[PDB]
RNA sequence: UGAAACUCAAAGGAAUUGACGGGGGCCCGCACAAGCGGUGGAGCAUGUGGUUUAAUUCGAAGCAACGCGAAGAACCUUACCAGGCCUUGACAUGCUAGGGAACCCGGGUGAAAGCCUGGGGUGCCCCGCGAGGGGAGCCCUAGCACAGGUGCUGCAUGGCCGUCGUCAGCUCGUGCCGUGAGGUGUUGGGUUAAGUCCCGCAACGAGCGCAACCCCCGCCGUUAGUUGCCAGCGGUUCGGCCGGGCACUCUAACGGGACUGCCCGCGAAAGCGGGAGGAAGGAGGGGACGACGUCUGGUCAGCAUGGCCCUUACGGCCUGGGCGACACACGUGCUACAAUGCCCACUACAAAGCGAUGCCACCCGGCAACGGGGAGCUAAUCGCAAAAAGGUGGGCCCAGUUCGGAUUGGGGUCUGCAACCCGACCCCAUGAAGCCGGAAUCGCUAGUAAUCGCGGAUCAGCCAUGCCGCGGUGAAUACG
């Protein structure tokens, strides 16, 4: 029971809000609300796209909705009609009438939520944990990286007692503040249950 | 040292109920699920079965009761 | 003491205001 | 967070005091921070992963 | 000298890593000691045990459960109980099927929920002169696939938290030693808050930890004048009120500054002792931050989730009660037992915060709670607001009292549909125990303890004496 979420740690310098906006007393919960309704339902489709992360910002009743995704043309779909669809059902949501943008992300292994993401359908697929961790660990190491860690929760393999599989290599200074480190969470739902995967990538410092 | 307020409240599911009776007579008993209400001196006389939460209790009311509330003389809890 | 709802300091303590302390 | 109660919200409570609020997210019924709309639990995650602009950690 | 029946999956040797020792050495922490104030006694508040109950919902169990989940239990919350009801349901998606379909307003009954009943209104898509027929959504009845469960399992789990412990540690790569478990490194000497650094060394490096980069408080500067000031002059209803001005205070962004840098002494070095200059030295003060792991630690009752179980009820709605029971026992606290004090009057100095179905200046009524009226404020510009201890003046004169305000009678104000169970607040009367607390036991090393007030979160109101913050005054002691 230690070790506070490393995105929160950092939330003041080398970490930016993916929500961004200003909003009174009266207004601030609204927007959350709104915005959380945005991620959810932006997270619950755009998922076979591997999105890595969702900005939003907002001024006047206009908001940003920055998608960062790994595989953008599965956003955009067929000519650009998935990306129309998609504003549709947005419009639909909040009455606001706000725009939408895709952000390509080079190298979906250097982000931890891709990668969290990665070992957790590995998971679900019945792969060898132990090695599944490690090969990731490994492909987020060879590019980048200066350093990178997996943990793959209880349950593993099945077995009746849970377990905690570790595999790390490189630098992963978690106390240091100007780490700059990605973090990243994904479930796994098996049929015995659930498994927790987390996802340290370190690159670069200052 | 108790309070209410300027406006005492009875509530309306009885109050109607025992004038009605008064107009035409006294009849017998009452069903009552509101404690929360005041007595006032048109129910003098009257029996009212109060609801202590588990049955209805055959209060009898007389002249030095009134202005109390009729759960006060339904006790809902038993001991020893 | 402050236990006293009729003196000056029993009415700071409970917050309150009142006759024993006046609101000027 | 019982789904029946997810009732709470209703535009005829019968009366203003039946009223209470509740976690817009979680569900839960004590603990709730009116500002925010959220529970503590879920008010402690998501400051967690920065989707309350604004909300920073706080030390004096 | 020396058997057998019967019986066991071992008995045993040496060494390895640990843990332990009423074994040794070295060294830390309010651990003891030194000191200051407490708890244990009293009354009350609150949580718990137990008992009681129709129900007194569930959880938490030595530190690390017990003012804990609860940052607001009258209804709600609420998960418990009694009674009156509902079932393709309070919520999601879909299928078959008769009929009506969008929807609005009534009546009976009722504690409400619910059940029942009556009346308005027949827009869409297609075909037809029309009557009318069929049809999509939607809504009501009947059946089907399902919802739902705060029902059990925290040894089936995720996540998150507590804990040893902010403790000085835990490991890896390559090399070397050992048949091997393993060892070396990480041991030793010096030093440090620190596996911090230095020196040495079959080791050379490295990672997670330590430290640092982040925040607040300390001194100064730049940038800026709706806060500030006869610093400065003019006016003054003499109030920074008007003119006026960013010098000061402040406000909030950037930046400087401290590194054993300089001097003496010791030392191989790291560093230690002292001194100078400086607002500040040897980690300046306080936060955030808590390693490999341990406790089959806590939580399926915040959420998620495997398995199991109930599906005219283990689901669902409502009225009422209960979570507030009281022979008792414990924990945490509040107020006290007084003169270094209590009371009344006048008068002075703060910080951090909150404020639109909000804070509420000021006027009137009221002894008061409060009510009526009503200005300002999207708030460095108005309000909460009074800060209290403090100072000056006066009263009390050692007594269960002008100490202490429990208990109880009566009369009221406010919130709220509603204060019986079970709210807080005001006023009158009442005026309890308590004379510094047995064995035992707790916190704190400096602006700390002690003491005094102030704000906030939740919330209509409030059982807040709780929690989380803010400043005022400001100690004693540490041989060891
Ligand atoms: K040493
Ligand atoms: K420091
Ligand atoms: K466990
Ligand atoms: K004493
Ligand atoms: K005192
Ligand atoms: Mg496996
Ligand atoms: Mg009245
Ligand atoms: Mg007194
Ligand atoms: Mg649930
Ligand atoms: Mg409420
Ligand atoms: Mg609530
Ligand atoms: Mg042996
Ligand atoms: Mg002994
Ligand atoms: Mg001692
Ligand atoms: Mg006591
Ligand atoms: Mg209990
Ligand atoms: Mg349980
Ligand atoms: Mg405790
Ligand atoms: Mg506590
Ligand atoms: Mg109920
Ligand atoms: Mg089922
Ligand atoms: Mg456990
Ligand atoms: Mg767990
Ligand atoms: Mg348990
Ligand atoms: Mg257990
Ligand atoms: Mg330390
Ligand atoms: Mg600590
Ligand atoms: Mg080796
Ligand atoms: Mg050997
Ligand atoms: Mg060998
Ligand atoms: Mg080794
Ligand atoms: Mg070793
Ligand atoms: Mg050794
Ligand atoms: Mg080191
Ligand atoms: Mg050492
Ligand atoms: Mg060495
Ligand atoms: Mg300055
Ligand atoms: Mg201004
Ligand atoms: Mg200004
Ligand atoms: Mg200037
Ligand atoms: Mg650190
Ligand atoms: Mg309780
Ligand atoms: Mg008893
Ligand atoms: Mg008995
Ligand atoms: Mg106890
Ligand atoms: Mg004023
Ligand atoms: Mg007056
Ligand atoms: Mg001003
Ligand atoms: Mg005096
Ligand atoms: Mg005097
Ligand atoms: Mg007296
Ligand atoms: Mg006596
Ligand atoms: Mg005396
Ligand atoms: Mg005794
Ligand atoms: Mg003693
Ligand atoms: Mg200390
Ligand atoms: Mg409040
Ligand atoms: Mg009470
Ligand atoms: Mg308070
Ligand atoms: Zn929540």
């Amino acid at each position: 029971g230690n070790k506070i979420h490393p995105i929160g740690f950092r939330l003041g310098i080398t970490r930016d809000w993916e929500s961004r906006w200003y909003a009174g007393k009266k207004q601030y919960r609204h927007l959350l609300l709104e915005d959380q309704r945005i991620r959810g339902l932006l997270e619950k489709e755009l998922y076979s796209a591997g999105l890595a992360r969702v900005d939003i910002e907002r001024a006047a009743d206009n908001v940003a909705v920055t998608v960062h995704v790994a595989k953008p043309g599965v956003v955009i779909g067929r000519g650009g009609e998935r990306i129309r669809v998609l504003r549709e059902e947005l419009a639909k949501l909040t009455g606001k009438n706000v725009a939408l943008n895709v952000q390509e992300v080079q190298n979906p292994n250097l982000s931890a939520p891709l990668v969290a993401q990665r070992v957790a359908e590995q998971i679900e697929r019945r792969f060898a944990v132990r090695r599944a961790i490690k090969q990731a660990v490994q492909r987020v190491m060879e590019s980048g990286a200066k350093g990178a860690k997996v943990i793959v929760s209880g349950r593993i393999g099945g077995a009746e007692q849970a377990r905690t599989e570790w595999a790390a290599q490189g630098r992963v200074p978690l106390h240091t503040l100007r780490a700059n480190i990605d973090y990243g969470f994904a479930l796994a739902r098996t049929t015995y249950g659930v498994l927790g995967v987390k996802a340290y990538i370190f690159l670069g410092e200052v | 040292p108790r309070s209410l307020k300027k406006g005492v409240f009875v509530d309306d599911h009885l109050l109607e109920k025992v004038l009605e009776l008064n107009a035409k007579g006294e009849k017998r008993l009452i069903k009552t699920w509101s404690r929360r209400s005041t007595i006032v001196p048109e129910m003098v006389g009257h029996t009212i079965a109060v609801y202590n939460g588990k049955q209805h209790v055959p209060v009898y009311i007389t002249e030095n009761m009134v202005g109390h509330k009729l759960g006060e003389f339904a006790p809902t809890r038993t001991y020893r | 003491g402050k236990g006293d709802r009729r003196t000056r300091r029993g009415k700071i303590w409970r917050g309150t205001y009142g006759k024993y302390r006046p609101r000027k | 967070a019982r789904k029946a109660l997810i009732e709470k919200a209703k535009r005829t409570p019968k009366f203003k005091v039946r009223a209470y609020t509740r976690c817009v997210r979680c569900g839960r019924a004590r603990s709730v921070y009116r500002f925010f709309g959220l529970c503590r639990i879920c008010l402690r995650e998501l400051a967690h992963k920065g989707q309350l602009p604004g909300v920073r950690k706080a030390s004096w």
